[PDB]
């Protein structure tokens, strides 16, 4: 739970909240 | 604008600066220099607000570029009004030096005016100049 | 006309108006000029320092003259002998003559002796009683005893017309000279 | 303008230690100022 | 005008009991804390 | 995926991911071409040491506790706010 | 002082005065300029300070100047 929340927060920060595609 | 103004020194200042630039670009248009001198005198008489010192410096610079006939040094005759010699006090050394360089009458008039109004602004410098001239000319 | 004629005309116009003020200013200037000139010791110190500095500058500009065999070139002998002759009190002239006017010294000895004389004069000037009474600089103390009581008009403190102001109604007037004078060596 | 005599009680009490409020943070070496009369000492162990 | 109550709750995933208490208070609705 | 000493990132990523994630530094006598030189330098067992450093860092709020993975959230928030404001202004 | 005027020419005085004023104004304008790229504002002053503090050219001064 805590690990999943931390990972989700990190991914949201990295992707700018879904505005950026880093996987292409 | 000068045809409509009453106490506008800015118009005189701008006209004088225009004529000064025109004389600078072409160093043979003495009438422009004379008009600039007259306009500077008018603006200085109109200001009386510590902004006349730059105009006085420009007038002194213009006076030293005159010819034998003294064409430039005629705005004084073409200008009517008072002088307000208080704003010329900072330039006493230049007037003292210039009273032996090609324009003695014009600076002597101002120095005589100062001698009757602010004697303590002029006494020491005049005394030193007199001693220096006496030593040099007739040692 | 000659500049001095115009200067005299200006001075005459200035004197015809404000006669008492002109008289007061002239008297004050004359007293300052008369009673505030250097004594002979300070003149000797000043000239010694000037000569030493000139010698050092010459040696710097033209090296190889600092050896113990170069005989005082540049014809400074004329300056040295003139200074020894007509610019010294009788009390120290024989010693300066015996030290310099002789052909003995080279540049090395020249600079050595100049340094010794400079040290002597510095030490002498440093041990005076610096605060001197003002009444000692006169025969009847015009500046101290009587300035406030033998002036015919008010005089401003000099130097206030060099500033950028719009009126002189608030200029400071001289009230008094303080009775103590400092002696300062640069 | 008015200067009352005595002064009321809340204006003449001695200062007490106060915490850091504002939400910006503390210990930042920047050019921000904010200051209470008497801040409270941080905890430490030597 | 308002208070961003969701910015303080997230700190739960960042003495210890005090640290964990405030997010719980804000989540429930206790503005006082 | 690109691998580095202590971080990694995807090919088209402008940030980095840490592996732990979900001269004379601090001297005023150093030199670089954009500051003036200093006149104090030529022209361009362990328990005791730890205890001394701990004593010297007393009351230092941020450093004493430490004795660091930036994410640029405030910068991204400012960018988003500015973009939204510009978009709103475009309409009017 | 040169005892070499012999002309008292207005044009010569005008030209010389203009040239000298231009030189001084150029020296004053160099200091107030900012760089083009991403450099700090007062970089020219920093360069002049480095030049003035260099021991290589401090050693070429006079002895009475006392460069030390």
């Amino acid at each position: 739970q805590y690990q999943l929340a931390r990972l989700h927060e990190q991914l949201q920060a990295a992707t700018n909240g879904g505005r950026t595609n880093i996987f292409k | 604008a000068l045809y409509f103004d009453i106490t506008a020194a800015k118009a005189w200042a701008e006209w004088g600066y225009f004529n000064d630039r025109k004389f600078k670009e072409n160093p043979s248009d003495l009438p422009s220099a004379k008009q600039a001198l007259t306009s500077y005198l008018q603006a200085a008489s109109s200001y009386k607000n510590h902004k006349s010192r730059k105009l006085i410096a420009r007038i002194l610079w213009l006076l030293s570029l005159d010819d034998a006939n003294g064409t430039i040094a005629a705005g004084f005759d073409d200008f009517k009004g008072e002088i307000y010699v208080w704003w010329w006090i900072i330039f006493i050394p230049q007037l003292l030096v210039g009273l032996g360089y090609k324009e003695a009458p014009r600076v002597q008039a101002i120095l005589l005016k100062i001698a009757k109004t602010y004697p303590q602004a002029l006494y020491f410098l005049l005394r030193t100049n007199r001693e220096d001239m006496l030593t040099i000319k007739k040692n | 006309k000659p500049p001095w004629e115009l200067t005299e005309e200006i001075m005459s116009v200035l004197k015809t108006a404000f006669p008492l003020l002109a008289l007061s200013m002239e008297t004050m200037v004359d007293q300052i000029q008369k009673h505030f000139k250097c004594p002979p010791d300070e003149d000797a110190y000043r000239l010694i320092v000037a000569l030493l500095n000139d010698g050092l500058s010459y040696v710097s500009r033209m090296p190889a003259s600092y050896a113990k065999d170069v005989k005082l070139p540049a014809a400074t002998e004329n300056n040295i002998t003139r200074f020894a002759e007509t610019i010294l009190p009788n009390h120290i002239r024989p010693t300066f003559e015996a030290d310099f006017v002789k052909v003995k010294p080279t540049m090395y000895e020249y600079i050595h002796n100049l340094r010794k004389w400079r040290d002597k004069f510095e030490e002498k000037l440093d041990r005076r009683a610096s605060p001197a009474p003002l009444e000692s600089f006169a025969h009847y103390s015009p500046h101290l005893s009587e300035f406030r009581y033998q002036k015919f008009d008010d005089v401003e403190i000099p130097g206030q017309y060099l500033q950028h102001k719009d009126k002189n109604q608030d200029f400071i007037r001289i009230d008094r000279f303080l009775p103590n004078v400092d002696l300062v060596r640069t | 303008l008015p200067i009352p005599k005595v002064l009321h009680d809340k204006a003449i009490q001695m200062p007490q230690p106060v915490p850091n409020i504002g939400g910006a943070g503390s210990g930042r070496p920047t050019y921000t100022s904010g200051q209470p009369a008497l801040p409270k000492t941080p905890a430490f162990q030597l | 005008l308002k208070m961003n109550f969701d910015l303080e709750i997230r700190k739960r995933y960042a003495s210890n009991i005090e640290s964990r208490m405030l997010p719980f208070c804000y989540e429930a609705g206790l503005s006082s804390g | 995926v690109h691998l580095y000493q202590n971080h990694f990132r995807f090919d088209q990523q402008e940030g980095m991911f840490q592996y732990k994630s979900p001269t004379v530094p601090f001297s005023i006598h150093n030199h670089n071409p954009y500051i003036t030189p200093s006149p104090y330098v030529p022209y361009p067992d362990e328990a005791l040491a730890a205890e001394q450093e701990r004593y010297m860092l007393t009351l230092d709020e941020r450093l004493s506790s430490k004795l660091w993975e930036p994410r640029f959230e405030r910068f991204k928030l400012i960018e988003n706010i500015k973009q939204e404001h510009a978009e709103k202004k475009e309409q009017e | 002082n040169s005892h070499r005027t012999m002309s008292l020419t207005e044009n010569q005085l005008r030209e010389t005065v203009q040239a000298n004023c231009d030189m001084i104004v150029k020296k004053a304008l160099a200091l107030a300029q900012t760089p083009q790229g991403n450099l700090p504002a007062h970089q020219t002053v920093t360069d002049l300070i480095a030049k003035a503090t260099n021991p290589m050219n401090l050693a070429l001064c006079d002895a009475l100047w006392m460069p030390y």
